């Protein structure tokens, strides 16, 4: 039915797109769907059985904002909008997990439902074939090298689980690759309360057998025998109570196919012995041939591009093993954020998720613990066992392990102690508690210092500026740690942006008001007192006249800036009690002698007031604040939704706000005073601010509409949408995000109203994802749209092909893989999108292939009455 | 094979020898493998600043 | 199609470090063969060769991987 149109002949089309049309039509035909949007959004998206539950709108949306270099940093820096989203919706984009995959990964494995779960995630495939690598490599599109790593799907690789009298684990044949799942049942027969017996596999007919005493017997030796006949484990001497000991032993089918008993004989130096025992069976069962844990592990490692080695380390280091669930996924998403955001190793990202340093080595990889502390193996290992209470204070000494800890963190001893205090501010004594918890936390403070451009001493200066001073890492939750890091992500990044040191911010954010009686400040007191000698409290307004004296006396400010500087200090109270300009004057023309350091204690309070005034001017200058902006921040903070009843706080976040506002004002420029007066009142609207800010009026208007229509952490009242900084800043964030995406704010709400771990559980429909894909795609340049299209066509054909093979392909066609699908449909699906073609050209190629196969007798029975034709 | 030494011969004891392994020159790495696998030296000149 | 799937060829790491006299284990009129065979790369290279050739076709590259711009 293809028309021989001119366009079919000379319009260049990407390849794959034609293969996708073919598969979409065949797929649409099956199940009789109305259109291709149902095929892509309703059918493919909910199909866990096959290589993937592919979600087209999800990948469209996801790729479209990966083309946007910030990687969602654009929203993280714009919290009015990022706070409207569960962090999971942001995390689900950088970590490429579609909502169906998320829902699948978040389900727990219940052994009693393994069959029911199996039949939800798999088609009617007996596990007998599914479990073999010949099938797995096709089902999951995996290499055999990759399949070989998916082993140990148990609670451990080392000491495994036991419950309800048994153990369920996979065992892999070293030549065949064959995996079987065995149950080891242990039923005690005698003295279960004197000594334990623990049998685990390590290979077929190969078991790791451990033991533990409960009751100590002074055995000359321990002899563990199978059916009390054949010794399996022999330990010389007397092994201990509550200590696990073990050996690798061989048990063939004659040893384990029938119930058998493992006897624990504790042989004394005398002819007597103590005895304990359990009945064991090791049996292969179809009942355990599920390993749905594998299904999840594979899909997760693929979605997040992680080695299964590190992936197991990531989940097992944070939660209960032998499972995949929402908590471990949260840790994976967080781990990915840090690893995607910073140029760090996955293990580093894991520590920043409030994870321990891992002492376990595996897969030819030395442990994290040894790499950090024993690489500098300074005449013996560091162990983290609670006994090596090495003094890490500044003024102290210790053995080589003190040197190891200093090297592990690569800091000084005063810095290590400060870092130790950051971990635990109450650990003021001369010691490390010598465990992984605090070492991991010391490592975190160092890591934060390295990813941010900070010193160790700056960590405290910054925590004070941030408002996180005296926070213990030894007591920080992972939610709290992530919160702390995020504050640093916006504050250290702020310092990096503003070119301020932490100390510079710290002093700008300090409310310490150090007091003294020296000339550096006393000279300012004399200058103001003398300027005001011809002055009194009820003769003239001190906040009018003191302002030009401090303007000249302090940091070269104007009298309006100085007026605000006085009001700031009156509200902040730079003293032991309240300290204001009026008190300052009252304490200069009374208990004061010009040039005198001493009179009364008010002499130190007036010094504090002058320094406070100077501190705000320092901030004014460092932040780039305009005169009217300052007037309003300080004397009229009410329209900012800020301190309101007081001048703004010295909190770094307040200073960040002040600076951002100042830049808004600097941009308003020549119309800034008109806008700021209108801002103090309620004379502002759309277009008016857009003009001053060089923004499109409708862009600003729509940003206002969304700022008010969506609920916000910074709530927006339409009445003050343009006359309140909380509201204006919210609007600007809607302007800035829409502008980066080129979508006109209604278009960014499309991204916002999508989630995974929606706290309200309002799982978005595909239509929401589709609408977002549409508007977001529309904001791309052709230079970007072309790579989007190439990407999606490649992902899409893979998804359509796996669906087709399992659900559409007819049995008559022996199609097992993508390559066969090609031969059958006479069109490739593994070609890059970069190849261009025409519709006529593909029709030709398909027919030529068809003919070549018939002529070469690839196809079994061509009609000879046709083959012999001259053509 | 990457070193300096005086020669071990009977008349080379005063000769200063310097040598470099080709394995450490990383010549092959300069061009993609697909351009061909047989990569052989045609001529060597020596410059001694 | 004719080659079919490449075989999975696991490698062994098991070695007893036997003494030379014990190693003189011979056949006359925990493996039987002390030493083990290698992969036989010449045959394995057929999958590698075809994979590269198919890859190049799929990525619009010439026989040597160079790009080409056919009409």
């Amino acid at each position: 039915s293809m028309a021989l149109s001119q366009q079919n002949m000379d319009i260049e089309l990407s390849t794959l797109s034609l293969s996708n049309e073919l598969l979409l039509e065949s797929i649409k035909t099956e199940s009789k769907l109305e259109n291709y949007t149902k095929v892509m959004e309703m059918l493919s998206t909910f199909r866990p059985s096959g290589a993937t539950p592919y979600h087209d709108a999800y990948e469209n949306v996801r790729e479209v904002i990966q083309l946007q270099d910030p990687g969602l940093e654009q929203l993280n820096a714009s919290p009015a909008i990022a706070g409207l989203m569960h962090q999971a919706s942001l995390l689900g984009i950088n970590a490429s997990i579609s909502p169906e995959l998320f829902n699948i990964l978040t389900e727990e494995i219940t052994e009693g439902n393994a069959e029911e779960l199996y039949k939800k995630n798999f088609g009617n495939i007996e596990p007998a074939s599914l479990a073999m690598p010949e099938y797995l490599k096709r089902y999951y599109n995996l290499s055999d090298e990759e399949l070989s790593q998916f082993i140990g799907k148990a609670s451990n690789f080392g000491q495994q689980e036991y419950s309800n009298n048994q153990l369920i684990t996979p065992v892999v044949n070293s030549s065949d690759g064959t995996v079987k799942v065995y149950r080891i049942t242990r039923e005690y027969t005698t003295n279960a309360y004197q000594m334990d017996v623990e049998l685990f596999p390590f290979g077929g007919e190969n078991y790791r057998l451990d033991y533990k005493f409960k009751n100590f017997y002074n055995a000359s030796y321990l002899s563990i025998k199978l059916n009390d006949k054949r010794e399996l484990v022999r330990t010389e001497g007397a092994p201990q109570v509550n200590i696990e000991y073990s050996a690798n032993i061989t048990l063939n089918t004659a040893d384990i196919s029938q119930p058998f008993e493992i006897g624990l004989t504790r042989v004394l130096p005398s002819g007597s012995w103590a005895y304990a025992a359990a009945k064991f069976t090791v049996e292969e069962y179809n009942q355990y041939s599920f390993l749905l844990k594998l299904n999840k592990a594979i899909r997760l490692s693929r979605a997040t591009e992680l080695s299964p080695t590190i992936l197991e380390g990531i989940v097992r280091s944070v939660n209960l093993q032998l499972d995949i669930n929402t908590d471990v996924l949260g840790k994976v998403f967080l781990t990915k954020y840090y690893m995607q955001r910073y140029a760090i190793h996955a293990e580093t990202a894991l520590i920043l998720c409030n994870a321990p340093i891992s002492q376990r080595s595996y897969d030819n990889q030395p442990s994290q613990f040894d790499r950090l502390f024993n690489t500098p193996l300074l005449n013996g290992q560091y162990f983290s066992t609670g006994d090596e209470e090495i003094d890490l204070n500044s003024g102290s000494t210790g053995d080589w392990r003190k040197t190891i800890l200093k090297r592990a963190f690569n800091i000084d001893d005063v810095s290590l102690f400060r870092l130790l205090k950051i971990t635990d501010h109450d650990n003021k004594d001369g010691k490390i508690k010598n465990n992984l918890k605090n070492l991991s936390n010391l490592y975190i403070g160092k890591l934060l210092a390295d990813i941010h451009q900070l010193t160790i001493d700056e960590l405290d200066l910054l925590l004070i500026a941030v408002g996180e001073g005296k926070t213990n890492l030894s007591a920080i939750s992972d939610k709290q740690l992530a919160t702390l890091i995020r504050k640093l992500n916006t504050i250290t990044s702020w310092l990096h942006t503003q070119k301020w040191s932490v100390f510079q911010l710290f002093i700008m954010t300090s409310t310490s008001y150090n007091k003294t009686l020296t000339p550096e400040i006393k000279n300012l007191l004399d200058t103001v007192y003398h300027g005001l000698q011809g002055f009194d409290k009820d003769k003239a307004d001190l906040l009018h006249v003191m302002a030009p004296y401090i303007a000249a006396t302090l940091q070269l400010s104007s009298e309006n800036v100085a007026h605000s500087v006085l009001l700031w200090a009156d509200k902040l109270q730079p003293g032991d009690g309240a300290m204001t300009a009026e008190k300052f004057w009252d304490w200069l023309n009374t208990k004061y002698t010009p040039g005198s350091s001493e009179a009364v204690e008010t002499q130190e309070h007036i010094v504090q007031y002058c320094q406070a005034l100077a501190q705000l001017e320092m901030v004014y200058h460092s932040t780039g604040i305009n005169e009217n902006a300052f007037r309003l921040f300080v004397t009229k903070p009410e329209m900012f939704g800020a301190a309101t009843g007081a001048a703004p706080a010295h909190d770094a976040l307040s200073l960040i706000m002040l600076t951002r506002f100042a830049d808004w004002v600097n941009a308003l420029g020549e119309k800034a005073s008109s806008v700021l007066a209108a801002f103090e009142a309620n004379s502002l609207t759309a277009e008016q601010l857009a003009d001053a800010m060089n923004l499109d009026a409708n862009l600003l208007l729509q940003a206002s509409i969304q700022a008010q229509n969506h609920q916000h952490l910074p709530p927006v009242t339409p009445e003050n949408a343009f006359s309140c900084w909380t509201s204006i800043n919210t609007i600007l964030q809607w302007v800035n995000v829409a502008q980066q995406l080129n979508v006109a704010p209604q278009g960014v709400s499309a991204l916002v109203g999508l989630d995974y771990i929606e706290s309200m559980k309002e799982t978005p429909t595909y239509a929401q994802w589709e609408n977002a894909a549409g508007v977001l795609t529309a904001g791309l340049n052709s230079q970007q749209a072309n790579t989007l299209h190439a990407f999606l066509d490649e992902s899409r054909s893979a998804a359509l092909s796996t669906y087709y093979i399992r659900q559409v392909a007819k049995a008559a066609a022996a199609i097992k893989s993508r390559d066969d699908l090609y031969q059958y449909l006479l069109i490739d699906n593994q070609v890059s999108a970069a190849i261009k073609t025409t519709r006529i050209a593909e029709a030709i190629a398909s027919i030529q292939l068809y003919v070549n196969r018939a002529l070469e007798n690839v196809e079994e029975n061509a009609n000879s009455g046709v083959i012999s034709r001259q053509f | 094979n990457n070193n300096l030494a005086f020669g071990a011969g009977t008349d080379t004891k005063t000769s200063l020898q310097a040598s470099v392994s080709f394995a450490d020159l990383k010549i092959r790495e300069d061009y993609p493998a697909s351009l061909g696998k047989i990569r052989r030296i045609k001529q060597i000149s020596v410059t001694l600043p | 199609h004719l080659l079919g799937d490449k075989p999975y060829l696991p490698l062994s790491t098991t070695w007893s470090d036997p003494r030379l006299d014990r190693a003189a284990d011979i056949t006359t009129q925990t493996l039987t063969d002390l030493f083990l065979p290698q992969i036989n790369e010449v045959m394995m290279n057929y999958w590698q060769t075809l994979a590269q050739r198919v890859y190049n076709l799929r990525h619009n590259l010439s026989i040597d991987g160079q790009p080409l711009y056919l009409p």
